[PDB]
C-alpha cells in the first residue's frame, strides 16, 4: 500500500499530461495553405 | 443418477458401479501386452534365453596320457576355492573397450560358458605340440559363447582402474589383441620352480598362473559377487606371497643364492588344477 | 541491367521470402539445385547473379536472432539454394521487445548485417532499390528492420526504399504487445522509407475464403499470395512490354506529399480452378473486381473517403484500348470518388508475360490479371484503431517497465503517441475541397 | 543453444522430477541405457535443450538433487531411468529437514549450500548461452521451501540476466497433510515475489479432482498425478525445442504473461485430457480443444477461475493445424467472455504454432494465465496464518533455531498487501 | 507366501500398480505412430496441396 | 605392379583424414559426427560396413582416399578380413587410440 499510491500517482500525473500533448501535437500540414 | 466411489467396493466382475470404467483399463493391459508381445521385448523372454545358450551343451575333449595339449577344450578349476571359472557376455564392465566380467562357480556340471581354448599364442622353437613351461599361450573362449573371439586380459594397478570388490588388478574378458593375452604355467612346488623350465605339463597336476606383462598370479579368494547366474565369487590377479621376508640382499653379495630360485612361499589360495573330461 | 537486393527481417519475413523464392525461381527455369536445365532470356540478373558456372545465387539477405526460422531453411531441400553465410543467424530472439530488438541486443549484430549488404551492392551498378518486409506487431522484425531503416538512409543517402509491412490484424490478433511495437515502428519507420503497403492477415483470410472457399487456410497460402503480388510490381522490370514501369517511377506517381507514403494494394482475380470454367475472365470484368472493398487485400473500406492515387499494372494478353474503356467505366460509378485536387492518378502499364503458377498452388491458370495500388485517405481509421488501444493499456502503465529496463527512454513513449496523432490529421486536411 | 537447467530438491521436488525426465526421454527418444533410439529427423538437432553430450556412450541429463536426508534420494536411484543422472551431481545431508523452515534455510543449509552452489555454478558455466532456470520444490515441505528458496535467492543475485520460472506446489485448506503447512509456506512466499520472474502454482486437491472427474479413475496412484504434470510442464517449452510456425520462448511468455512487475503468479491447465472412457468415441478437433481448455475444473489450481477476471493467457498449440480456427476460436471465446476478461489491456490471449505432436496425440494444448482468482488461495492460507500465530502455536520452535518473531511480523504483512494489491486491480476501471 | 516372481511382473501390470504405463494417461486402435511434420519440411518441398494438410486421416 | 603401399604413408593418410574431422564443430562433439552420420544410412542396423559406404562415408566428410590406398587402410584396420568392420571398434581406432 505504501508503494501503491506513489507508483499510481506519478503515472496519472504524466498520463494526464500525455493526453494533453496529443491535441497539442496537431499540425495539419498547411491546413488552409492548399487553397491559400 | 448413478453414484460412484460408493465406499466399500467389489471386484470388477460384479457390475455394482464403475465396473465398466475399470474394465477397459483392466482389459487394456493385454492389448498393450499384445503389442509389446508383438515385438520381442519382454523381460521373461529375455531372462530365460540367457540361461539356454549359456547352459548349451558342452563336451570337454579327452586327455591322452595326461598330456594336455593346445586345442583340447579344457576347464579351469579353483583347487582351493572348489569352483570352476565361468564367463558372462551380458553384463558389461565399466570399460570403454569391450571387455566382460568373469565369475567362479561352485557347480561343476559342464557348461559351454565354462569352457575355453588354449591356442598357441606365438610361433616358437617348440614346434612339437606338447605345451612346455614358460611357452606363451592364451586363454580363448569357446566360439559358442560370443560371435567375436574373446580373450581374457588384465591391466596394471591404477587408482582409477581397480577391482570392484577385491580392490586388486582386475581380469578382463575383452577383444584386445596385444601383449595382454599371454600366460605361462609354473610348478606348484616352490623348490622345483627352476628345473621345470621346458618340462612337460601333466593334466591333473596343480597349476598356478602369472601374468607375463605384469607378473601377478591369477587366483581366487572368499569374496562374494552378484550377477544374474545366482551368486558367485570374483576373479582377479595378485600375489598372495607369504608375508614373511627373506634377506635376499645378503644372498647375492655373499652369492649363496640367486634371484631366479624363489625364496618366498606361495600359499594355496592361488592353487589351480587343470582337469580334463571324465571319459574319452 | 537492373538488380534489386531483397531484405527480410524476422521469422515472418523469412517465411514470406521463402515462399516467394520458389515462385521466383520457377518463373525463370532455375532448378532448386542451382543449375538451370539446358534449353529476354537467361537474363536472370534481375533477381539472381551469375558467376558463369551455372549457379544462380539470389540477392537476398536473411537475418534473425531466433535460430528456429532459418534452421529449417538450412535443413530444407534448397539447402544449396542460398549463399551459406548470407543468412546471419542470431542466438537469442528479441522476445517481442522493441527495445531489446532495438537497444540492447540489436547493436552487436547490426554491424554484421550492414557489412553483408555493403558487400552485396558492390557487384550491382544499377540497383533499382531495396525490398524490406517486417512485422510491425512483431518484435524481432520491428527493431532489426527498424535499425537497418535508419542506417541505410545514412549508408547510402538518397537511395530509395520500398517497404512491404504487415500491420497487426484489425480484430483478431496473436500478440498483445503489438500496440507498443507497432507505434514505435510506425513512429520510426515513417521517416526512413519512401512508401508503405498494407498487409493485414484477415484480408488475405477472407480473400482466400470467399475465393478459394478454403475454410482452413494457413500462412503458406498467405505467403504464396504475397509473392504473387511481389512478382507483379517487378514484372515489367524483367519482361518486355510496350508500357513498362520501374521502381524509380514511384515517388513521382504515388506520392502527393512526401510524408504520405502509405499505400494499400490489392490483387485479383483469385479463383479456384473448379470455378474458372464458367468464367470468361475478360480484362474489362476483372477491372471492376479490383475496386470494391471485399477484394481489397487490407481490412479497409475505401468508401469512407476519397481517392488520392491509384496505380494499375497489367500483364497478360490485354489490349490498351480496353484499359481506357474499362477504366472509363470506373469513372462513371459514383461509389468511388477521388479528392477535389487529383484529376489524373491512373498509372497503367502493359506486360505481355502471364503469371506463372508453381506446382501445388491454389490459384488456377488464367490469362489476365491486374495489381491495384491506390493512394486514398482511407488509411485514416487504421492508425486511429491502434490509437485507441495504445492509450487504453498505457494510461495504467501496464507492461511499462519491461521496456524501460532495456534502456528505452520513458519520454520516448510520449513522442510516439505524438506522431500518430500528427499522421492521422495529415490525411484529414487533404480531404476538404478548395 | 539457449538451454535451461534443472535443480530439483526436497521430497516433493525430486519426486516430480523423476517423472519429467521419463516424459522428456520418451518424447525425445532416449532409452534407459542413455542411447538414442528416436525416429524423426528433427529429434537429433536440439537434444541440447534438455540433454548434454558426453562420450559416445550416453547423453548426461544436467540434473542436481538437493535434500537434507538420504532416504528420499535412495528411492530415485532405484526408480526406472535412474541410471541417467550422473553421480557427481549427488549432494545429500544427514540431518533431515523435519519440516522446519528455519532449519532448512539458516542453520544447516548454510554449510551444505556452499557445495550445491559450487556444483550449480560449474553446471551453470558449462552452457554457451543459458536460457533460464526452473526449480521444482514444495513450499510446505521443510527441506524445500527453506533450502530450496535460498538456492533461488543466490541465483538471482549472481545472474540477474537470465529469467526464472517456478513450479511450486502449495497446500490447500480442504486437504491437510502437515501440521506446519501454514507457517513454513508463509515464510516461503515472501522470497519469491521479490525474486521470482515466473510463478505457476499447482494444487494437490485439483490433481486428484481432475482425475476422478475427467479421467474418472477409481484409484489413481502418485504416478498419475506426477505423470500428467511432467508432460504438461514440458508443454511450455515445445516451441523452444523443435521447429514451429510461431516460435515462442518463455521470455516471450514473461513479457506476454506478466501485467505488472509483482504479478508473476501463474496457474495452468492441460488439454485435451481424455479419460479411458471414450478415447475412440471422441474426435479431437480445435472446437473441442478450446471448449475444454477454459473448463474451470481442468486447471491445476484450486482457485475458482470464474470468481475474478482474466488478465493474460497463452497456450503453445501443438501439432499441425490451420491458423484460422486458432484466431477464430479464441476470438470466438474471448468476446463471449465479456464479464471475465479485463478491458484496459485488450487482446489478452496469445497463440503459438510448434508442429511437433506429443506421442499418441494429434492435438495438444498447454495453458498458462494470470488470473485474479489466485488470491483466493492466499485468503485461505493467510486466514489460517493469523489464527495459528496469535497464540504463538509452535512458534517457539520456529524461533529457537536462531530467528526471532520480527520477520514473522514482516512476512505476514507481505501476504495481506500482496493479496490486496491484486484485488484493487480487480475493480480497476479506465 | 510362495509369491512366484513371474506373477510380480504379471500382477503389477494388471492390478493397479503404483506407476503409469508409458504416457498412456494421455492416450488419444493401435497408437505409437510418432508423428512429426512442419510447413517447409513437407509443404514447399513435397508440393503437398495446402488443403491436403490437416486432414486428420 | 606400379608400387606397394608403404606403412609410413599409411601413418600419414590415417593421420591426414584424422586431423580433417577435428575441423568440425566443437571438441566435445566429433564422435557423434561419426556415430550420427552412420545412423542416417543403415537399413540392417547390425553394424557391418562395406567398401562402398566407406569410400562414400569418406566422401561425405571430405575424405578423398585413393582406391589402392583405399584398400590398404581397410585391411590394416581389420584382422578378420571377412569384408566387415565393427563401427564401435572402427570409431575406437580413429579417436580412442593412445598409440600411433
Ligand atoms: N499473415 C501472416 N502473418 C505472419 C506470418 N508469420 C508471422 N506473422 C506475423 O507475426 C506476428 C506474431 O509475432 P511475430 O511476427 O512472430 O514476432 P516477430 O515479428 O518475429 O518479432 P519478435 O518478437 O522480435 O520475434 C503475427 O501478428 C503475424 O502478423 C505469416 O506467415 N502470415
Ligand atoms: N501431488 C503430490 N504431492 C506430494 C507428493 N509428495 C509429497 N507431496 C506433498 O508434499 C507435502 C509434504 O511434503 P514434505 O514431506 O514436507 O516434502 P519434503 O520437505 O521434501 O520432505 C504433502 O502435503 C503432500 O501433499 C507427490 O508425489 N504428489
Ligand atoms: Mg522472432
Amino acid at each position: 500500500s505504501q508503494t501503491k499510491n506513489p507508483f499510481l500517482d506519478i503515472s496519472k500525473t504524466s498520463a494526464l499530461l500525455d493526453s494533453l500533448k496529443s491535441p497539442e501535437l496537431s499540425q495539419d500540414i498547411l491546413s488552409k495553405l492548399t487553397t491559400i | 443418477m448413478h453414484n460412484y466411489n460408493v465406499d466399500r467396493k467389489y471386484q470388477y466382475n460384479c457390475r455394482i458401479g464403475n465396473w465398466s470404467e475399470e474394465w477397459e483399463l483392466d482389459e487394456y493391459k493385454m492389448k498393450e501386452y499384445l503389442k509389446n508381445k508383438e515385438k520381442q521385448k519382454l523381460v521373461s523372454t529375455d531372462k530365460e534365453d540367457r540361461l539356454k545358450r549359456s547352459l548349451g551343451g558342452v563336451n570337454l575333449s579327452y586327455a591322452n596320457e595326461g598330456l594336455v595339449k593346445f586345442g583340447y577344450t579344457v576347464m579351469i578349476e579353483s583347487d582351493f576355492m572348489n569352483a570352476v571359472v565361468a564367463s558372462n557376455i551380458w553384463d558389461k564392465i565399466t570399460g570403454t573397450e569391450e571387455a566382460y566380467g568373469v565369475t567362479v562357480t561352485s557347480q561343476k556340471e559342464p557348461i559351454v560358458r565354462t569352457a575355453f581354448q588354449l591356442l598357441r599364442y606365438e610361433q616358437d622353437q617348440y614346434q612339437d605340440d606338447v605345451i612346455h613351461y614358460g611357452q606363451n599361450f592364451k586363454i580363448a573362449v569357446i566360439s559358442r559363447l560370443s560371435e567375436k573371439p574373446l580373450y581374457l586380459t588384465s591391466s596394471h594397478i591404477t587408482p582409477q582402474k581397480c577391482a570392484k570388490f577385491s580392490r586388486k588388478q582386475e581380469v578382463s574378458i575383452s577383444t584386445n589383441e596385444g601383449i595382454n593375452s599371454a600366460w605361462c604355467f609354473e610348478y606348484m612346488d616352490p623348490k622345483l620352480r627352476y628345473e621345470m623350465k621346458g618340462q612337460p605339463v601333466r593334466s591333473g597336476e596343480p597349476v598356478l598362473i602369472k601374468h607375463i606383462p605384469t607378473c601377478q598370479w591369477l587366483a581366487t579368494d572368499n569374496v562374494q559377487y552378484n550377477n544374474e547366474f545366482g551368486q558367485e565369487f570374483e576373479v582377479f590377479c595378485n600375489s598372495y606371497q607369504c608375508h614373511n621376508k627373506t634377506q635376499n640382499l645378503i644372498a647375492e653379495k655373499v652369492g649363496r643364492k640367486t634371484i631366479e630360485t624363489p625364496m618366498r612361499n606361495q600359499t594355496n589360495q592361488n592353487t589351480f588344477r587343470i582337469v580334463t573330461a571324465l571319459y574319452p | 541491367m537492373r538488380e534489386v537486393i531483397s531484405i527480410h527481417v524476422g521469422q515472418g519475413g523469412i517465411q514470406v521470402g521463402n515462399a516467394c523464392w520458389e515462385l521466383f525461381c520457377l518463373e525463370h527455369g532455375i532448378q532448386p539445385d542451382g543449375q538451370m536445365p539446358s534449353d529476354g532470356d537467361d537474363a536472370f540478373n534481375t533477381f539472381f547473379s551469375e558467376t558463369g558456372a551455372g549457379k544462380h545465387v539470389p540477392r537476398a539477405v536473411f537475418l534473425d536472432l531466433e535460430p528456429t526460422v532459418i534452421d529449417e531453411v538450412r535443413t530444407g531441400t534448397y539447402r544449396q539454394l542460398f549463399h551459406p553465410e548470407q543468412l546471419i543467424s542470431g542466438k537469442e530472439d528479441a522476445a517481442n521487445n522493441f527495445a531489446r530488438g532495438h537497444y540492447t541486443i540489436g547493436k552487436e549484430i547490426v554491424d554484421l548485417c550492414l557489412d553483408r549488404i555493403r558487400k552485396l551492392a558492390d557487384n550491382c551498378t544499377g540497383l533499382q532499390g531495396f525490398l524490406v518486409f517486417n512485422s510491425v506487431g512483431g518484435g524481432t522484425g520491428s527493431g532489426l528492420g527498424s535499425l537497418l531503416l535508419e542506417r541505410l538512409s545514412v549508408d547510402y543517402g538518397k537511395k530509395s526504399k520500398l517497404g512491404f509491412t504487415i500491420y497487426p490484424s484489425p480484430q483478431v490478433s496473436t500478440a498483445v504487445v503489438e500496440p507498443y511495437n507497432s507505434i514505435l515502428s510506425t513512429h520510426s519507420l515513417l521517416e526512413h522509407t519512401d512508401v508503405a503497403v498494407m498487409l493485414d492477415n484477415e484480408a488475405i483470410y477472407d480473400i482466400c475464403r470467399r475465393n478459394l472457399d478454403i475454410e482452413r487456410p494457413t500462412y503458406t497460402n498467405l505467403n504464396r499470395l504475397i509473392a504473387q503480388v511481389i512478382s507483379s510490381l517487378t514484372a515489367s522490370l524483367r519482361f518486355d512490354g510496350a508500357l513498362n514501369v520501374d521502381i524509380t517511377e514511384f515517388q513521382t506517381n504515388l506520392v502527393p506529399y512526401p510524408r504520405i507514403h502509405f499505400m494499400l494494394s490489392s490483387y485479383a482475380p483469385i479463383i479456384s480452378a473448379e470455378k474458372a470454367y464458367h468464367e470468361q475472365l475478360s480484362v474489362a470484368e476483372i477491372t471492376n473486381s479490383a475496386f470494391e472493398p471485399a477484394n481489397m487485400m487490407a481490412k479497409c473500406d475505401p468508401r469512407h473517403g476519397k481517392y488520392m492515387a491509384c496505380s494499375m499494372m497489367y500483364r497478360g494478353d490485354v489490349v490498351p484500348k480496353d484499359v481506357n474503356a474499362s477504366i472509363a467505366t470506373i469513372k462513371t460509378k459514383r461509389t468511388i470518388q477521388f479528392v477535389d485536387w487529383c484529376p489524373t492518378g491512373f498509372k497503367v502499364g502493359i506486360n505481355y508475360q502471364p503469371p506463372t503458377v508453381v506446382p501445388g498452388g491454389d490459384l488456377a491458370k488464367v490469362m489476365r490479371a491486374v495489381c491495384m495500388i491506390s493512394n486514398s485517405t482511407a488509411i485514416a481509421e487504421v492508425f486511429s484503431r491502434l490509437d485507441h488501444k495504445f492509450d487504453l493499456m498505457y494510461a495504467k502503465r501496464a507492461f511499462v517497465h519491461w521496456y524501460v529496463g532495456e534502456g528505452m527512454e520513458e519520454g520516448e513513449f510520449s513522442e510516439a503517441r505524438e506522431d500518430l496523432a500528427a499522421l492521422e490529421k495529415d490525411y484529414e486536411e487533404v480531404g476538404i475541397e478548395t | 543453444m539457449r538451454e535451461i537447467v534443472h535443480i530439483q530438491g526436497g521430497q516433493c521436488g525430486n519426486q516430480i522430477g523423476a517423472k519429467f525426465w521419463e516424459v522428456i526421454s520418451d518424447e525425445h527418444g532416449i532409452d534407459p541405457t542413455g542411447t538414442y533410439h528416436g525416429d524423426s529427423d528433427l529429434q537429433l538437432e536440439r537434444i541440447n535443450v534438455y540433454y548434454n553430450e558426453a562420450t559416445g556412450g550416453r547423453y548426461v541429463p544436467r540434473a542436481i538433487l538437493m535434500d537434507l536426508e538420504p532416504g528420499t534420494m535412495d528411492s530415485v536411484r532405484a526408480g526406472p531411468f535412474g541410471q541417467l543422472f550422473r553421480p557427481d551431481n549427488f549432494v545429500f545431508g544427514q540431518t533431515g529437514a523435519g519440516n522446519n523452515w528455519a532449519k532448512g534455510h539458516y542453520t544447516e543449509g548454510a554449510e551444505l549450500i556452499d557445495s550445491v552452489l559450487d556444483v550449480v555454478r560449474k553446471e551453470a558455466e558449462g552452457c554457451d548461452c543459458l536460457q533460464g532456470f526452473q526449480i521444482t520444490h514444495s513450499l510446505g515441505g521443510g527441506t524445500g521451501s527453506g533450502m530450496g528458496t535460498l538456492l533461488i535467492s543466490k541465483v538471482r543475485e549472481e545472474y540477474p540476466d537470465r529469467i526464472m520460472e517456478t513450479f511450486s506446489v502449495v497446500p490447500s485448506p480442504k486437504v491437510s497433510d502437515t501440521v506446519v503447512e501454514p507457517y513454513n509456506a508463509t515464510l516461503s512466499v515472501h522470497q519469491l515475489v521479490e525474486n521470482a520472474d515466473e510463478c505457476m502454482v499447482i494444487d494437490n486437491e485439483a490433481l486428484y479432482d481432475i482425475c476422478f472427474r475427467t479421467l474418472k479413475l477409481t484409484t489413481p496412484t502418485y504416478g498419475d498425478l506426477n505423470h500428467l504434470v511432467s508432460a504438461a510442464m514440458s508443454g511450455v517449452t515445445c516451441c523452444l525445442r523443435f521447429p514451429g510456425q510461431l516460435n515462442s520462448d518463455l521470455r516471450k511468455l514473461a513479457v506476454n504473461l506478466i501485467p505488472f512487475p509483482r504479478l508473476h503468479f501463474f496457474m495452468i491447465g492441460f488439454a485435451p485430457l481424455t479419460s479411458r472412457g471414450s478415447q475412440q468415441y471422441r474426435a479431437l478437433t480445435v472446437p473441442e480443444l478450446t471448449q475444454q481448455m477454459f473448463d474451470a475444473k481442468n486447471m491445476m489450481c484450486a482457485a475458482d477461475p470464474r470468481h475474478g477476471r482474466y488478465l493474460t493467457a497463452s497456450a503453445l498449440f501443438r501439432g499441425r493445424m490451420s491458423t484460422k480456427e486458432v484466431d477464430e476460436q479464441m476470438l470466438n471465446v474471448q468476446n463471449k467472455n465479456s464479464s471475465y476478461f479485463v478491458e484496459w489491456i485488450p487482446n489478452n490471449i496469445k497463440s503459438s504454432i510448434c508442429d511437433i505432436p506429443p506421442k499418441g496425440l494429434k492435438m495438444a494444448v498447454t495453458f498458462v494465465g494470470n488470473s485474479t482468482a489466485i488470491q483466493e488461495m492466499f485468503k485461505r492460507v493467510a486466514e489460517q496464518f493469523t489464527a495459528m500465530f496469535r497464540r504463538k502455536a509452535f512458534l517457539h520452535w520456529y524461533t529457537g533455531e536462531g530467528m526471532d518473531e520480527m520477520e514473522f511480523t514482516e512476512a505476514e504483512s507481505n501476504m495481506n498487501d500482496l493479496v490486496s494489491e491484486y484485488q484493487q486491480y480487480q475493480d480497476a476501471t479506465a | 507366501t510362495p509369491i512366484d516372481k513371474e506373477f510380480n511382473q504379471h500382477v503389477i501390470f494388471n492390478t493397479q500398480g503404483v506407476q503409469q504405463h508409458i504416457l498412456f494417461g494421455h492416450g488419444v486402435t493401435d497408437y505409437n505412430k510418432r508423428e512429426y511434420g512442419t510447413s517447409y519440411d513437407l509443404s514447399f518441398n513435397q508440393k503437398i496441396k495446402p488443403q491436403t494438410q490437416i486432414y486428420s486421416k | 605392379d606400379d608400387l606397394a603401399i608403404t606403412k609410413e604413408e599409411v601413418k600419414g593418410i590415417v593421420k591426414t583424414i584424422r586431423q580433417k574431422l577435428i575441423q568440425k564443430t566443437k571438441g566435445a562433439n566429433d564422435e557423434f559426427l561419426l556415430r550420427k552420420l552412420f545412423k542416417e544410412f543403415d537399413i540392417s542396423n547390425s553394424g557391418f560396413l562395406t567398401l562402398d559406404e566407406m569410400n562414400a562415408m569418406l566422401i561425405k566428410l571430405e575424405i578423398p582416399i585413393q582406391k589402392r590406398y583405399l584398400n590398404a587402410v581397410f585391411s590394416q584396420l581389420d584382422r578378420n578380413h571377412s569384408g566387415v568392420i565393427e563401427f564401435e571398434e572402427f570409431v575406437y581406432y580413429i579417436v580412442n587410440d593412445p598409440y600411433p
